[PDB]
């Protein structure tokens, strides 16, 4: 019986002539653990591609001889065994991309990562004003953290800060490679302000803060009539862009609704 | 989106930016691959972006190309039904112009849209389906809703809709 | 920390050649001996496996932090650039 | 994760095996000690690939080393 493994390894190492040596559960037991140590062996010395057309074209185990590979092999050789799983489209394909999702470190293989999501849908000096800084990045925190937004200080806190940067964002009115995450930098500070695209994202953020505060967890009343007034007010400074301020505007109408649909009925 | 929200808020505000196609693709996919977001939401918001902009269309046809490559066909079908469940004639708009291009699908679409009401109703003679009937003309596949006969002639908008054509 | 320290294979090697000759033998006690210390060599890998984990993923958190900073700094350096 | 629970799978049938059929479970007992060694190989495999991922996040260093010199340079250029 382990003679006719060794027979077996001997068969396999092309693909027809082992397929014509190779003739009833337990000696596929035996071919699968022999294509085990063939793959270990080549891991140890591409020719995993090879062997994976071999089993694809033969034959539950090729997950997990794959996930094997998928562990052993960091980055480059991962990336062309992940195109080749592309190329080839249970619960084993999703702990192998769970697996790559908690290993990579997302700083340049984020597209990567959105490669992955994509084939799960497929399967289913200068004087700073550091108190600007301090107050308008607390306040993303507050952003960051919405279980913060039930509280009372905090809540007051929110209250203070967030009445201050809309007032200094209405007092500017400004009347006109990729950087992925926020920028923050005590240094420069003013680009960001004269650009109303990062105005649009904070806004944008607000209102969704917003749409999330309508949708224990409960609030003051006069709370929501705050939240109300200064929903107002950010339609107003929306309605300010110069370019399609009111048309982009019912759209983001469009789109609260349509998150609003989203949710009620999930 | 409770958990996500500067991720959807760069997608809005880049869908938002004035009029490339691939960097905006390049764009959308390292939002995705940032921000853990789910590409099924992603593609609701390029859809009702592309609606309420009919202005640029071929330029958000190629990227809903470009995305649906990556992605199987049924799924536009599964939102389109879920999006004429959830009720406009925007959704009317997109559904001609997705009907007619590419990426066309008729009998999925029909299934996702009363039928022996309409025999019923139709042998007591003797609502979407002709909102799509309205903006499609606005062809064959108008000629393979029409198998009542009359029924949509019986309607004026589809007359004024036949012969505007 | 020791078992870090003194990792490994030769364990592996020592149970197989003791599984060898407890074929051979059955064609006693040096079977449980040889299951207890399978099942040690077990909990050793896998401790081990976590421990290697648990550094790479405080280095990949470390390299991240780093990288992040870079790229604000290169960022920054690209605002500055695009400014003039 | 699965291989801890292949290890006590593992674990569970020698405590079986120890307490023609004999032959069967020697064969069983050598696959079950062939699939051990299979899963020493893969933490071996592990253990190298934290080393080599410890050098690339060593390398990646030195590279943000030499980011933040080109960023000096590209701020004497602005």
């Amino acid at each position: 019986l382990p003679e006719a493994r060794t027979r077996f390894t001997k068969s396999t190492r092309n693909i027809k002539p082992l397929l014509s040596t190779f003739s009833e559960n337990e000696k596929k037991c035996t071919l699968d653990q022999a294509f085990r140590g063939i793959l270990e062996e080549e891991i140890i010395n591409n020719v995993l591609a090879i062997i994976s057309l071999a089993i694809g074209g033969v034959t539950s185990t090729p997950f997990v001889l794959l996930g094997d590979v998928l562990d052993c092999l960091p980055l480059d050789q991962c990336d062309t065994i992940f195109t080749f799983v592309e190329k080839n489209v249970k619960n084993y394909l999703l702990r192998m991309c769970n697996d790559l999702l908690r290993r990579l470190s997302k700083s340049q293989n984020t597209v990567f990562c959105g490669r992955i999501q994509l084939f799960l849908a497929r399967l289913f000096s200068i004087p700073i004003d550091y108190n600007l800084y301090r107050k308008f990045w607390s306040l993303q925190d507050y952003f960051r953290n919405p279980v913060q937004c039930y509280e009372k200080i905090s809540w007051k806190t929110f209250l203070k800060y967030s009445e201050e940067v809309l007032a200094v964002f209405k007092s500017y009115k400004l009347d006109d490679v990729y950087f992925a995450k926020f920028l923050t930098s005590e240094k420069l500070m003013d680009l960001q302000l004269s650009d109303s695209n990062f105005r649009r994202h904070i806004l944008l953020q607000y209102l969704i803060l917003f749409q999330y505060l309508k949708g224990n967890y409960v609030l003051t009343d006069e709370q929501s009539l705050w939240i109300e007034d200064t929903t107002k007010s950010v339609y107003q400074l929306l309605s300010e862009n110069p370019p399609d301020g009111e048309r982009f505007s019912k759209m983001v109408e469009h789109i609260l609704n349509t998150e609003e649909n989203w949710n009620s009925w999930k | 989106l409770r958990e996500e929200n500067e991720g959807y808020a760069k997608l809005i505000a880049e869908l938002g930016q004035d009029l490339t196609s691939d960097l905006i693709l390049e764009n959308i996919k390292s939002l995705i691959g940032c921000f853990n977001l789910d590409p099924n939401r992603v593609l609701d918001v390029i859809l009702e972006v592309f609606e309420c902009r009919p202005e640029h269309d071929d330029f958000f046809i190629s990227l809903l190309e470009s995305y649906m490559s990556m992605c199987e066909p049924q799924t536009l079908c599964h939102i389109l039904g879920f999006k004429f469940k959830f009720y406009p004639s925007s959704l009317y708009r997109v559904a001609a112009v997705l009907l007619q291009f590419n990426l066309i699908d008729l009998d999925d679409l029909y299934v996702h849209l009363i039928m022996d009401e309409h025999k019923r109703e139709i042998a007591e003679a003797k609502n979407q389906k002709l909102g799509l009937l309205e903006a499609l003309l606005k062809w064959q596949h108008a000629q393979n809703i029409m198998d009542p006969p009359y029924y949509a002639a019986s309607h004026k908008l589809i007359a004024l809709a036949i012969c505007k054509l | 920390a020791e078992v870090d320290l003194r990792d490994y294979k030769y364990t592996c090697q020592e149970l197989q050649r003791l599984m060898a000759e407890i074929q051979d033998l059955k064609s006693a006690i040096e079977i449980e001996e040889r299951r207890i210390q399978s099942c040690v060599h077990f909990m050793t890998l896998k401790k081990l496996n976590r421990l290697a984990h648990i550094r790479l993923k405080k280095g990949r958190d470390q390299t991240h932090e780093a990288k992040q900073k870079v790229d604000a700094y290169h960022l920054q350096l690209q605002n500055l650039l695009y400014e003039v | 994760a699965g291989d801890d629970r292949r290890i006590n799978l593992l674990v569970k049938s020698f405590i079986k095996w120890c307490n023609e059929e004999g032959y069967s479970q020697y064969q069983r007992m050598l696959s079950t000690l062939s699939q051990c060694e299979f899963s020493m190989g893969k933490t071996l495999l592990v253990y190298d690939m934290n080393l080599r991922e410890m050098e690339n996040y060593e390398k990646i260093y030195k590279e943000i080393e030499c980011s933040i010199a080109g960023a000096h340079e590209k701020i004497a250029e602005c």
